[PDB]
RNA sequence: UUUUGGCAUAGUUGCA
């Protein structure tokens, strides 16, 4: 559940739940991070 | 109001009665292909796994038929559906029932459209008898309609980004009426004119009509070479 | 989308052979090669050194369709001279002669990188 | 007393063959000796050739009349 | 975008070249003397260098999304 | 006019227009009025001198900028209206030098005759040497093209965007490309093209591709798609909340799967996604619930970009979804010259099946010999002759439209310098038997765009599926499927092929089949 | 004194830039705004 | 909302009266291409009015030579209705006259 | 397939060299042009002193106009049958035109010797300005150039002036293209949905949905319009 | 009824390319080993790019292929490697490919650039061959790029990224003596290196009994290969290949 | 307080006025952007220039579709205020229809 | 355990 606040590049950890607001700057713009699953392509 | 409702070129009676969205129809880009006779049509792989034609099971094709239901939609060619005598519907994409993969004497198999199936070709606007007509499927691998060269002119088509539209006629008397009176081999002398409609076109004429000069020489590994090509070739090289 | 694997040129998939030969009905000793996964390399080799022979009456090779990895090589012959033995000894000769090509590329070499 | 063509005409031709491959395909009696054919199409092909479709077509003359012509009696074109 | 890897035609490695042709052309060489320089012969290769517009070099003007 | 071109009390945009016939002096200052800057003449010479050329020189670091200019009484903006009483000079070189008179009383004299272009007609190389249609059809191509719409993209989400791999400033170039930022921002590649007839798949307008080159990276491209979607609180009607559906707690659901997405009901940046799968799980409450969760396009396929989260107008939790797609050059897509020609890729040949040079040079593209001469685009040979010149010579090329330096004698003697045929002509190699081909074929760079318009975007296909609530027949919606109209034109078109069965099939069998129950003593359906 | 043809071609164009570097090329929507 | 939703939909004069309100003025911006983006937003289009059909407007007229590009114009039922501007051409902002 | 496998061997292209011709060539057309503007300037100071009488059934407008028109017609084609004169056998514009595969004489005169006269509705460029066709020339100029008559080939590219009556040229037809669209299928549509019904019944009579003779034998013969086609009656000319 | 008896003459031969000649040849031979060399000698380059962290301005397709595009040096291993295909392993064993690491952080201020001299192979034969180094990435203060590929063995028929050679120059009959080309105006044409003409000649009489002979071959590799190494391996994959052609039709004749 | 305006972006209003490249793309906004369009609703909207006859000014016509041989239109407005214009028209009776 | 869907507009663009 972590995003990266668009201004400040801040890690936070949302819930579902609270409204979305970046905890050290207040910015209303907050990014998913990029995800732990195996990616794989052809160098084709 | 209802008067609206059926006036108008989008009316009940012009939008939804003279013309109308038809199942069993598909539509993309056209590219040039020579290596195809003019009744071919080059179709993609994709578009031929989509659509459907429906074949009668019979004692003949009972093996041909069972084989494409085991391969189902996941490959191709074939089949979407199995429509048994009491006219309930099998699905394949879902079924993994051995027993519903059972095939009958009467039993109707929609399978993949495949090479040699019947297709009526169309191109919008449609302004005379050869702007429809018939075609031979033939699956090529990319995602274009190949067409040959000479087919072009009735249409009015060029490969400039035009599309077509193929349409699969569904039923075995329809698939007879469009190789009886619509495929572009009957359909190479136009009514309207009482000429051909179709002829040889850009490049191959600028190059028949060098080919055909005086001083045209070949040597005896050209002519072998292109000999290959001629279909109709009895094969006796003429004297030189 | 409908792209074609790179792959499916010049590999052959299960249960499909390389080389398929059927006799041409239309006039005698003529015989007809479908090779399966290639292309022009081996079919105007093939033709050329099938040319070279003088017992062979015709040589000829097509591509039926580029898009497509088929050549089928026409090749008809004198009556005492079947097509395969044609074929087979333009394949010998042709490997003799770029081995013999390698072995003179190897001489040079070591003699431009000596000189 | 028959006015009408004795030719099949195309539209007629076409029709037959669709019937006559329908048939065919609904495990209708072959009336041609076949060899390994098994598109309905070319069987009733054959049999067009054959003269031997077990069809009457029923020309409607433009009065309420008509007129019953056997696909045998027909001229092939 | 970037310099690319290859020439598009004959394929000749052209991605380590491009600083080094900005820098011969910040020693005031014509740009065909910076392209012969750089041992690039054919006009296939030289089409490449001569007509790249680098816009990675504005892209980094940005700050990253980390 | 001493007023205006001194900017007194009378502003530059105000125009006087003497009529001189009916005696009358109409002085405008409204808005919506259009004009232009010409420089002035007076007894034959240009106001304009070289010392305001030396100070426009060093504009920087100056403080002396085109202000000054019109400052200076050189040039004023003049309206269509004042020109009707305007005696103008095309170019003050030739047009106002003593000579044969044709007319000794020139007002003012245009400052490049090239400027009455627009800006997507002013990259046309040599424009004034082509057929004016197609300078329309390449300036409604340039809008088309693909390339780098802004260097600001990755932060931005836009429904549509195209952006390619290796964009290329033109080797053969227009002055007034310097100040559209087209160098900065180049929409295309220069290509090797060779015009000649070859195999058969370049004929009727398209093209064919080296196959290699595209491998290379050759027109390759991305396309960025953003999918957008809000949870809304209306009232207590039902509430939209981001979470995965469950396969338990909600009754409605499709088949595409929903374990690609996270525990707050949104896919993470990095995954790729088939033309079915969930992107945002959405679900809205039942007054259980079910889901209105969004899927992509039925034909798209690509990986999660980029996933922004925040709060909308109202302050209601909303996401916006960027999917990167891959897009390879393929048979189908479109490619256009800068003069009209436009063309398809017929089919991609490996290096070794195209032809090549005495040196090894294959072309990128070939096109059809029969492209031109109905067409009449010479400006196309024109810049790939002088696009040969400029990649031998290293220097990017002019090709301004009214310059009488440059032309077609001049370019083909300095090609010839460079060992080559002066007309651009080659002797060029059957890539599949090695001969030399016959006639020698006309290659050299060209630059080419991609256009927006692939073939995956435009290819679909239909067996059956979504009909309409009311007609009960095929529909458009959640893709392109949904079936072709058979118009009135192939309704009629098949009447005259006399294919009735296959017109009633279109028509009835296959579109809406029904059935109704109707009385036999009365008409209406009991 | 004057500017001679054969550098009238140098000339115009640095006109031209001069022009586009103070106005650019959406002086209309941003002026009408303005006002 | 009355600036936003005349902006939002293109719909100009009063909203409840839009059935005769001029439409297509506000379009969104078409961000495909650089070029593209200036040839929009420097772009002008001729209503067809009752002025149009009394005399023909989509004829490249004389007037146009500087101020509008002669060669440029979408195909189809708009030929000669949209216009682009010349690039030196400049449009009055407008000024009092006292 | 025969011939385009042998272009391989052949080969077609076009390029600069088949649009140049020799010095001669482009001397004499520039020769022709003066003479043609000599005698457009001696036209006018006729028409200027009176001295131009009026044809019968045109006015002196109308009379000044057919005689510099057909002037410019005769000095273009004399231009274009030069310049065709100077046509090698290789060069690709003349084998793409003899063939027929593209283009016509008329493209490769307008490429390299004379583009011709610009015409907007049937007439020279008209005045828009205050007697002027652009701000460039005096008024009441009726000279070649200032009409729009451009004097450069596709080749030499065309001036200021000559390019932008060109574009009003082609405007025309661009126009012209998207009204005759506009007017696709309407007549069609009204034609068919009159016609549609007619059909040959039976009896070889040619009738309506409600059975009315419109023709009592199909083309006044009962013949197709496939299967006829051109010949001479050899007894209508000869005398007796 | 026999092969021709070809003789070989290197003119030139660097580095970076070799140049020879090849006379006593029918043409189809000679077009045929410039096919070979063109798409069917057998090199390493990357593939099965896998990206762990990619903050760059450049999206992950973007960066796998342009890590394709950088050549390998596969003089001596390739003919000892075998296809990933064939192999028996994950796919993955030092028999059929060579692992490739590349982790770079850009903490400094200053524009940080990834070149193929940050790559690190795991097998020393295999490096990439500018190890100026081939620029990958520009990456700004803050980005990281962090990858594992491989490299497997195929060659240019497959993919471009295979083929070795930076241009093959192929030439024969430089004076036009078969006439297999007609210039319209043969004093328009430049000569060609290998032409034998003089100053005032422009094309050589023609020959009615000529053939096609004596071709001139010079051969750029791209670096993943010396060129002699590129024309060694491909005139052995072409007798390798029509070797197992024979092969399939013995079978078949049986 | 009365309303909000859209501001048209890079005008003299909008925060991007002025500012150098680099406070541009520290505010991630491209400095070739050109401006000048809103944003409504994060859609961007630029206004197509709208072309109408000029006003105040007396054309006279020779029209056809009525009886009149000849009329001087003039679409007369006021200045800065009341936008409604006031179109007068004088004609001349066709001497045809007696 | 087998679904699916907003109608009507307006603008832009492709081919004929
Ligand atoms: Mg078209
Ligand atoms: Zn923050
Ligand atoms: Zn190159
Ligand atoms: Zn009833
Ligand atoms: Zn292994």
């Amino acid at each position: 559940m972590i995003y990266i606040c668009g201004e400040c590049h801040t890690e936070n950890e949302i819930k579902s739940r609270d409204p979305i607001r970046c905890r050290e700057c207040g910015y209303r713009i907050m990014y998913k991070k990029r995800t732990k699953r195996l990616v794989v392509f052809d160098a084709r | 109001s209802l008067k609206q409702r059926l006036k108008g070129k989008e009316g009940r009676v012009r939008g939804n009665l003279m013309g109308k969205r038809v199942d069993f129809s598909a539509r993309t880009v056209i590219t040039p292909d020579p290596n195809l006779s003019i009744d071919q049509v080059g179709v993609p792989r994709s578009i031929a796994a989509n659509m459907t034609f429906a074949e009668i099971v019979t004692p003949f094709n009972i093996d041909r038929l069972q084989e494409l239901v085991r391969r189902g939609n996941s490959q191709y060619p074939g089949a979407k559906y199995i429509i048994r005598d009491n006219g309930d519907r099998i699905d394949l994409r879902f079924h993994p029932k051995p027993s519903d993969l059972h095939l009958q004497t009467g039993y109707k198999v929609e399978r993949h459209m495949c090479d040699g199936d019947i297709v009526i070709f169309n191109r919008q606007p449609t302004l005379h008898k050869m702007s429809m007509m018939g075609h031979r499927v033939r699956i090529l691998p990319w995602s274009t309609f190949r067409l040959n060269l000479s087919v072009t002119t009735p249409y009015n088509a060029d490969f400039d980004g035009d599309e077509m539209n193929l349409h699969l006629p569904q039923s075995l008397e329809t698939r007879a009426e469009i190789q009886e009176l619509a495929m572009v081999p009957r359909m190479i002398v136009t009514p309207q004119s009482n000429r051909p409609v179709m002829g040889i076109v850009q490049d191959t004429l600028t190059a028949v009509r060098k080919f055909t000069k005086r001083d045209v020489f070949l040597e005896r590994g050209e002519v072998m070479n292109l000999l290959m090509f001629l279909s109709t070739w009895d094969g006796k090289v003429p004297q030189p | 989308m409908n792209a074609p694997p790179a792959f499916e040129s010049f590999l052959l998939f299960e249960g499909e052979k390389k080389i398929t030969i059927n006799k041409d009905t239309k006039v005698p000793n003529a015989c007809l090669f479908t090779i399966n996964k290639e292309d022009h390399t081996l079919g105007n080799i093939i033709k050329s050194q099938l040319l070279k022979d003088p017992q062979v009456l015709f040589a000829g090779y097509k591509v039926p369709h580029p898009l497509e990895h088929k050549i089928i090589i026409r090749v008809q012959t004198t009556p005492d001279y079947s097509p395969q033995e044609a074929f087979t000894n333009a394949i010998t000769d042709l490997i003799s002669e770029l081995s013999l090509l390698e072995e003179r590329f190897r001489v040079a070499i070591k003699d431009k990188q000596e000189g | 007393k028959r006015i009408t063509t004795p030719y099949m005409t195309k539209y007629e031709r076409a029709r037959v063959l669709g019937t006559r491959a329908l048939q065919i395909a609904m495990c209708a009696p072959v009336m041609v000796e076949l060899e390994g054919e098994t598109d309905p199409l070319l069987i009733a092909m054959k049999e067009l050739k054959a003269r031997k479709i077990p069809i009457i077509i029923r020309r409607y003359l433009p009065d309420g009349s008509y007129e019953d012509w056997g696909v045998d009696e027909l001229i092939i074109s | 975008m970037i310099i690319p890897v290859r020439c598009f035609t004959c394929g000749k490695i052209v991605g380590n070249k491009w600083e080094a042709y900005l820098g011969l052309l910040q020693a005031e060489y014509t740009e065909g003397d910076a392209l012969d320089a750089l041992g690039l012969k054919r006009y296939c290769c030289r089409r490449m260098l001569l007509a790249h517009v680098d816009l990675i070099e504005k892209l980094l003007n940005y700050a990253p999304l980390e | 006019r001493k007023l205006r071109r001194q900017m007194d009390i009378i502003v530059s945009e105000v125009s006087m227009i003497r009529d001189i016939r009916e005696r009358e002096i109409r002085i405008y200052t409204d808005a919506g009025r259009i004009c232009r800057p010409l420089l002035i003449v007076e007894k034959q010479k240009l106001l304009l001198k070289k010392r305001h050329i030396d100070q426009l020189k060093e504009r920087e670091y100056n403080n002396y900028s085109w202000q000054d200019l019109v400052a200076s009484g050189v040039v004023e903006y003049i309206d269509t209206l004042e020109e009707e009483t305007v005696m103008l000079a095309m170019t003050p070189d030739d047009l106002q030098e003593k000579e044969v008179a044709y007319c000794s009383t020139y007002t003012h004299c245009e400052i490049h005759p090239s400027m009455i272009l627009g800006v997507c007609a002013s990259i046309i190389p040599f424009p004034d040497h082509n057929q004016s249609p197609r300078n329309t059809y390449q300036s409604a191509m340039g809008k088309q093209a693909m390339g780098v719409y802004i260097t600001n993209f990755h932060v931005r989400m836009d429904t549509l965007a195209h952006v390619l791999y290796y964009p290329q400033k033109p080797l053969v170039t227009t002055r007034s490309m310097e100040y559209l930022r087209f160098r900065e921002l180049p929409a295309g590649i220069n290509s090797i093209v060779a015009i000649a007839s070859y195999t058969g798949y370049n004929q009727e307008d398209s093209v064919i591709m080296n196959r290699s080159a595209v491998d290379r990276g050759f027109f390759r491209s991305v396309f960025y798609r953003s999918y957008k979607e809000q949870e809304s609180k209306k009232g207590f009607d039902q509430e939209e909340v981001f979470e995965k559906p469950t396969r338990e707690t909600c009754q409605g659901m499709r088949h595409a799967i929903y374990d690609k997405l996270d525990d707050d009901g949104l896919i993470a940046p990095g995954v790729r996604v088939s033309g079915d799968d969930v992107i945002i799980g959405k679900t809205v409450t039942l007054p259980t619930k079910r889901d209105c969760s969004t899927f992509l396009r039925t034909s798209e396929t690509g990986i999660v970009d980029q996933v922004m989260v925040t709060l909308n107008q109202e302050g209601y939790k909303f996401c916006k979804i960027r999917v990167r797609s891959v897009r390879i050059p393929q048979i189908g897509d479109k490619f256009a010259s800068r003069h009209g020609q436009k063309g398809t890729c017929g089919i991609q040949y490996r290096q070794e099946d195209m032809p090549f040079t005495c040196e090894g040079i294959t072309p990128d593209i070939i096109i059809n010999p029969h492209a031109i001469p109905s067409r009449m685009t010479i400006g196309h040979l024109i810049e790939c002759l002088q696009g040969k010149v400029s990649a031998n010579k290293g220097e990017i090329g002019d090709a301004t439209p009214f310059n009488d330096a440059v032309n077609v004698q001049k370019i083909s003697n300095l090609l010839s310098d460079y060992g080559y045929h002066l007309r651009g002509n080659e002797v060029l190699y059957n890539g599949f038997t090695g001969r030399k081909i016959t006639s020698q074929i006309f290659i050299g760079p060209t630059y080419y765009q991609r256009l927006k318009h692939m073939v995956d975007d435009k290819i679909h296909s239909r067996a059956r599926g979504p009909i309409q609530i009311l007609n009960r027949q095929p529909m458009e919606g959640r893709s392109r499927d949904g079936g072709l109209r058979f118009g009135e034109m192939e309704r009629d078109c098949q009447i005259a092929h006399g294919a009735a069965q296959f017109l009633r099939e279109r028509l009835f069998e296959a579109s809406d089949p029904y059935q109704v129950h109707v009385c036999n003593l009365c008409g209406i359906m009991a | 004194d004057e500017i001679t043809p054969d550098l009238w071609q140098e000339a115009c164009w640095i006109v031209i830039s001069s022009y586009f570097d103070e106005k650019g090329l959406v002086r209309q929507q941003l002026d009408s705004f303005d006002e | 909302d009355g600036l936003k939703y005349s902006l939002a939909t293109g719909n100009w004069g009063d909203q409840k009266k839009a059935h005769q309100a001029r439409a297509g003025v506000s379009q969104v911006l078409n961000r495909l291409t650089f070029a593209s983006t200036l040839s929009h937003l420097r772009r002008l289009n001729s209503p067809i009015g009752r002025d149009g059909k009394l005399a023909k407007p989509r004829q490249l007229h004389n007037t146009l030579w500087g101020m509008v590009c002669p060669a440029e114009t979408p195909e189809g039922h708009a030929v000669g209705l949209v216009k682009n501007l010349a690039l030196m051409a400049y449009i009055s902002v407008g000024s009092q006259p006292s | 397939t025969v011939i385009n496998n042998w272009l391989l061997i052949e080969g077609h292209t076009i390029g600069i060299g088949d649009s140049i011709a020799d010095s001669k060539t482009y001397q004499d057309i520039q020769n022709t042009i003066k003479k043609a503007k000599q005698d457009v300037i001696e036209v006018i100071e006729k028409a200027h002193n009176n001295e131009l009488e009026p044809t019968p059934g045109n006015t002196l407008r109308q009379t000044f106009e057919n005689q510099v028109n057909r002037i410019l017609n005769d000095a273009r084609d004399k231009t274009g049958s030069s310049a065709q004169k100077s046509l090698s056998e290789y060069n690709n514009f003349k084998s793409m035109v003899v063939s027929g595969a593209k283009g016509s004489k008329i493209n490769i005169s307008q490429v390299i010797a004379v583009v011709g006269q610009q015409n907007v509705e049937g007439k020279r460029i008209p005045f828009g300005f205050k007697h002027r066709t652009l701000p460039h020339f005096i008024k009441d100029d009726y000279g070649p150039e200032s009409r729009g008559f451009v004097e450069n080939s596709y080749l030499a590219g065309l001036t200021p002036t000559e390019f932008f009556f060109h574009a009003m040229g082609g405007r025309e037809g661009l126009i012209d293209t998207a009204v005759k669209t506009a007017e696709t299928g309407y007549i069609q549509r009204r034609l068919i949905k009159s016609m549609e019904s007619v059909m040959v019944k039976y009896d070889a009579t040619v009738r309506n949905s409600i059975n009315q003779v419109v023709q009592l034998r199909y083309g006044e013969d009962g013949l197709a319009g496939e299967s006829v086609e051109f010949q001479n009656l050899a007894t209508l000319k000869p005398s007796n | 009824p026999y092969a021709n008896q070809p003789t070989v003459r290197i003119t030139e031969l660097t580095d970076e390319n070799v140049k020879f000649i090849i006379e006593n040849t029918d043409l189809a031979v000679a077009n045929s080993i410039r096919r070979v060399f063109i798409a069917e000698v057998p090199i390493i380059a990357i593939d099965w790019v896998q990206i762990d962290a990619n903050s760059s301005v450049l999206h992950d397709e973007f960066i796998a292929h342009r890590l394709g595009l950088i050549p390998l040096t596969s003089d001596d291993i390739v003919d000892k490697l075998q296809y990933s295909r064939d192999c028996t392993c994950e796919e993955f064993c030092p028999e059929c490919s060579v692992e490739f690491t590349l982790d770079v952080r850009c903490n400094e201020d200053q524009t940080r650039h990834v070149t193929s001299r940050d790559l690190i192979s795991n097998s020393p034969r295999v490096i990439p061959v500018t190890s100026d180094d081939i620029l990958i990435v520009k990456l700004r203060k803050g980005q990281e790029l962090r990858l594992r590929a491989y490299a497997k063995k195929g060659f240019g028929k497959e993919h471009a990224k295979w083929n070795p050679t930076a241009g093959v120059a192929f030439e024969y009959d430089p004076d036009n003596a078969l006439r297999h080309t007609v210039y319209p105006k043969p004093e328009e044409w430049p000569k060609s290196e290998y032409s034998e003409l003089d100053e005032d000649e422009s094309q050589a009489p023609y020959d009615p009994n000529g053939k096609p002979e004596r071709f001139y071959y010079n051969v750029e590799s791209c670096g993943s290969l010396r060129p002699e190494t590129i024309v060694l391996s491909a005139l052995s994959g072409l007798k390798k290949k029509l070797s197992d052609l024979q092969t399939q039709l013995s079978h078949e004749i049986q | 307080f009365i309303g909000k305006i859209p501001i048209m972006l890079r005008s003299t209003y909008c925060l991007l006025n002025g500012l150098t490249d680099r406070d541009l793309c520290e505010l991630n906004e491209c400095p070739l952007d050109p401006g000048g369009y809103f944003i409504i609703n994060g859609s961007e909207k630029v206004l197509i220039a709208q072309e109408k006859m000029a006003t105040n000014t007396v054309y006279v016509f020779a029209k056809k579709d009525s009886k009149y041989a000849y009329t001087g239109e003039c679409r007369s407005c006021l200045e800065n205020s009341s936008r409604p214009t006031s179109t007068i028209w004088v004609s001349m009776l066709a001497r045809g229809g007696q």
